[PDB]
């Protein structure tokens, strides 16, 4: 019922900006401080900044001073943070948390929007179907792609049949190649005797390069 | 440190009617430091149900205090205010004067 | 900088107990009573345990117990259980700022091995058409997290094992090169080694 | 009318004893409404005015755990301030804080306030402009480099234009019976026979709200200060102010003085004259 | 109400 759901997070360039919002549900948000907290990725958490309840008065982490502002609208239930001069070391996922208490500690947290900060260039991946083979096939079980091949900046997302299907389905983590590209691979565990009655589209989707792809896997 | 010597009135919170309850005031203002002792006094006898407002200070960093009691004044009974403070040498006494 | 200082990792076997430091200065830990501890699971956002150095947040068992003394506070678990198993951190009010501990890791010694389920794939007839080869191998539903994967005899591409949402393992291997090189042998296969055991796949025709 | 909030904060160390005292307290104008003091039972911020009794329990809960910050930030100043001045842990000393802001009679911001004494002296004061510092001596310096290089300024400006001046226009509001009143002050004159030779005529103004005001004695209308007295506004109480002023003149001659009395209560300034 | 941040001198 309660939820902080972030968003705004992409790919930009060293010097540049970004704004972050943070849309607020389910209890009183005009009565709770708000934070920013991020996470390098495999690194600790850092926090960011902070505003009371009623706006105003903010506070930053010294990493961050004059170049980020935090700010929100209680009529919107909405927190943001704008973020300038951005560097490499900026490269986080980005959660939004709340105290009702001052220094009691962000008890309500969202789920981050994931920031890249890079002069590389976005790439949207290529997509391609892993065919089930009737060698794979022993009994009633078999296995199908994709991949994804070959993109940046993460992420990507991967269905089969619009999120339909939520049991049977292994999308993995990604790759990080020696060319700086990610890649992924989506495998659905199918019974083999239904090669046919039930279809399953290989739906992914790229936001930072606006890819979409719909890629069908057929027993070659 | 800076130290600053007390400035004392000693009044009425309203106009004195003899025989009618009122409250007799202490006010201290001006002082440094905050340690200060004031006592409100009766014929030369110290009141003991006297209250004080919380310490504050001013622009210059002196603090005040008000000292407070309820009294029913009358023609002959006389009224004073007492405070001890460091910069000192004896407690200075005030005497309520109404007919200001 | 400013930082938290806390213990890298700790470890302990069921039924056991790990304490975890978290050190600052007078600007912070020692400074106030505004101590709080975090735990962070995979994938999730930090929960809150404990707030105020010993105050436990609703859910939190005993067990879970906070305290300081001078510039150290500390997070005792005893009674550790495997879903104890995460990332601690402790945060402090800081004056002008809010500061995070640099974050423990907590092991839970003894739990049992997983078997690698591997899925191998060969390069797509479009891949190829499209001049290029990708072999994919993927593993999972394993622990430990360690694995080891040997492919041939260049173009290896293995991820780092990452927990699943049934807590056990996951990682991928990609092998690529050129459809000529594939055209060609025999056969192509994939490891993979787990616990002193391997397990093929596979996978050879065009 | 323009208006205030202001917070003042006195600590002071107790040595042999027993943990520095700390006493805080708020005011909105001349009323006080909060309290705090190291010493007392509850060790919670408490209410000192009608109006603010209607804020909820997460206000006071959240206003007692910051001056508590407060507090403990105070005890660390203490030994930091010892160590500058190359003073004895024997000795007490006295640090005193005070920020706010004040507000037009429209209510936008004015200007704000965040200062900082020790030992009765100024220590570091945050100059108008909201961004940069006065420090009083060398010791002080420190603290002046210290602040600059955590851009404390601008951590203070974002709450003194901000969430200072909007809680002032919240309880004005409030508490509007008590703080947006005006008492237009009750006044008279007396008379007192010094000797033969010369009488003192005593203005009196008693009974206003808020605590500005201005008495001023006229000869022939011509501004009088020479063998005058004015004595401080002082509160009577009750919730508001007194004041007089008196001047000391040549027996026959009391009709030539006037007294007049400006305040905000007075649609025009008073003018008195002795009445026998 | 009270500022929340304080800088120790």
């Amino acid at each position: 019922e309660v939820q902080l759901l972030e968003s705004g997070g992409g790919l930009v360039q060293p010097g540049g900006s970004l704004r972050l919002s943070c849309a607020a549900s389910g209890f009183t948000f005009s009565t709770y401080q708000m934070s920013w907290v991020r996470q390098a990725p495999g690194k600790g958490l850092e926090w960011v900044s902070g505003i009371v309840s009623s706006g105003g008065s903010t506070a930053y982490a010294d990493s961050v001073k004059g170049r980020f502002t935090i700010s929100r609208d209680n009529s919107k239930n909405t927190l943001y943070l704008q973020m300038n001069s951005l560097r490499a070391e900026d490269t986080a996922v980005y959660y939004c948390a709340g105290e009702l208490l001052p220094y009691y500690g962000m008890d309500v947290w969202g789920q981050g929007t994931t920031v890249t900060v890079s002069s590389a260039s976005t790439k949207g991946p290529s997509v391609f179907p892993l065919a089930p083979s009737s060698k794979s096939t022993s009994g009633g079980t078999a296995a199908l792609g994709c991949l994804v091949k070959d993109y940046f900046p993460e992420p990507v997302t991967v269905s089969w049949n619009s999120g339909a299907l939520t049991s049977g389905v292994h999308t993995f983590p990604a790759v990080l190649q020696s060319s700086g590209l990610y890649s992924l691979s989506s495998v659905v565990t199918v019974p083999s005797s239904s090669l046919g009655t039930q279809t399953y589209i290989c739906n992914v989707n790229h936001k930072p390069s606006n890819t979409k792809v719909d890629k069908k896997v057929e027993p070659k | 440190m800076i130290q600053r010597t007390p400035k004392i009135q000693v009044y009425s919170r309203h106009p004195a009617e003899n025989g009618k309850s009122n409250f007799l005031n202490c006010y201290v203002s001006g002082f440094h430091p905050s340690d200060i002792e004031v006592d409100l006094l009766k014929n030369g006898e110290r009141i003991e149900k006297v209250e004080h407002s919380d310490l504050s200070f001013s622009k210059d960093w002196s603090f005040y205090l008000l000292y407070y009691t309820e009294f029913t004044p009358t023609e002959k009974d006389e009224y004073a205010c007492r405070v001890n403070h460091v910069t000192l040498s004896q407690p200075k006494i005030v005497k309520w004067d109404r007919d200001m | 900088q400013s930082e938290l200082t806390q213990p890298r990792s700790v470890s302990g076997s069921p039924g056991q107990s790990v304490t975890i430091s978290c050190t600052g200065t007078s600007r912070d830990v020692g400074g106030y009573n505004y101590v709080s501890w975090y735990q962070q699971h995979p994938g999730k956002a930090p929960k809150l345990i404990i707030h105020d150095v010993i105050e436990r947040s609703s859910g939190v068992p005993d067990r879970f117990s906070g305290s300081k003394s001078g510039n150290t506070a500390s997070l005792t678990i005893s009674g550790l259980q495997a879903e104890d198993e995460a990332d601690y951190y402790c945060w402090s009010f800081a004056g002008s700022y809010y500061v995070f501990g640099t974050g423990t890791d907590v092991t839970v010694l003894g739990q049992p091995k997983a078997n690698p389920t591997v899925t191998l794939f060969p390069p797509s007839s479009e891949e190829l058409q499209a001049n290029k080869a990708t072999l994919v191998c993927l593993i999972s539903d394993f622990y430990p997290g360690a694995v080891t994967v040997a492919w041939k005899a260049a173009g290896v591409e293995t991820t780092k094992p990452s927990k699943q949402s049934n807590n056990k393992y996951a990682a991928s291997s990609y092998l690529s090169l050129t459809p000529e090189q594939w055209k060609s042998h025999r056969s192509y296969s994939c490891q993979v080694t787990h616990e002193g055991n391997t397990v093929e796949k596979t996978v050879a025709p065009t | 009318g323009s208006h205030s909030m202001r917070y003042f904060f006195t600590s002071v160390s107790r040595p042999g004893r027993g943990e520095p005292r700390f006493i805080a307290v708020g005011y909105v104008d001349d009323t006080q409404f909060v309290r705090f003091d190291s010493d007392a039972a509850s060790q919670r911020m408490e209410p000192r005015a009608p109006w603010i009794e209607q804020e909820g329990p997460e206000y006071w809960d959240g206003e007692t755990r910051k001056v508590k910050a407060h507090s403990q930030t105070h005890r660390v100043d203490l030994g930091t301030l010892r160590g500058y001045y190359n003073q004895s842990e024997a000795g007490s000393h006295t640090v005193q804080r005070m920020y706010g802001c004040d507000v037009g009679s429209d209510w936008r911001f004015l200007r704000g306030y965040h200062q900082y004494a020790y030992d009765g002296k100024d220590y570091i004061a945050l100059k108008e402009d909201l961004r940069s510092w006065t420090a009083a001596d060398m010791a002080a310096q420190t603290t002046k480099h210290k602040w600059e290089a955590a851009h404390v300024a601008e951590q203070l400006r974002a709450y003194l234009e901000g969430t200072c001046v909007e809680w002032l226009r919240r309880y004005l509001e409030n508490g509007k019976e008590t703080l947006q009143r005006t008492d237009a002050p009750k006044t008279h004159m007396t008379h007192h026979a010094v000797s033969d030779h010369e009488a003192t005529l005593r203005c009196w103004a008693l009974s206003f709200y808020p605590a500005e005001i201005t008495l001023t004695w006229q000869r022939d209308g011509e501004d009088q200060t020479q063998d005058t007295e004015l004595v401080e506004t002082r509160p009577a109480g009750d919730g508001t102010f007194q004041k007089w002023a008196a001047v000391v003149v040549p027996s026959g001659q009391e009709q030539r003085y006037t007294c007049h009395v400006q305040h905000e209560g007075l649609p025009k300034p008073l003018t008195l004259r002795w009445e026998p | 109400s009270l500022l929340m941040w304080i800088t120790q001198v």
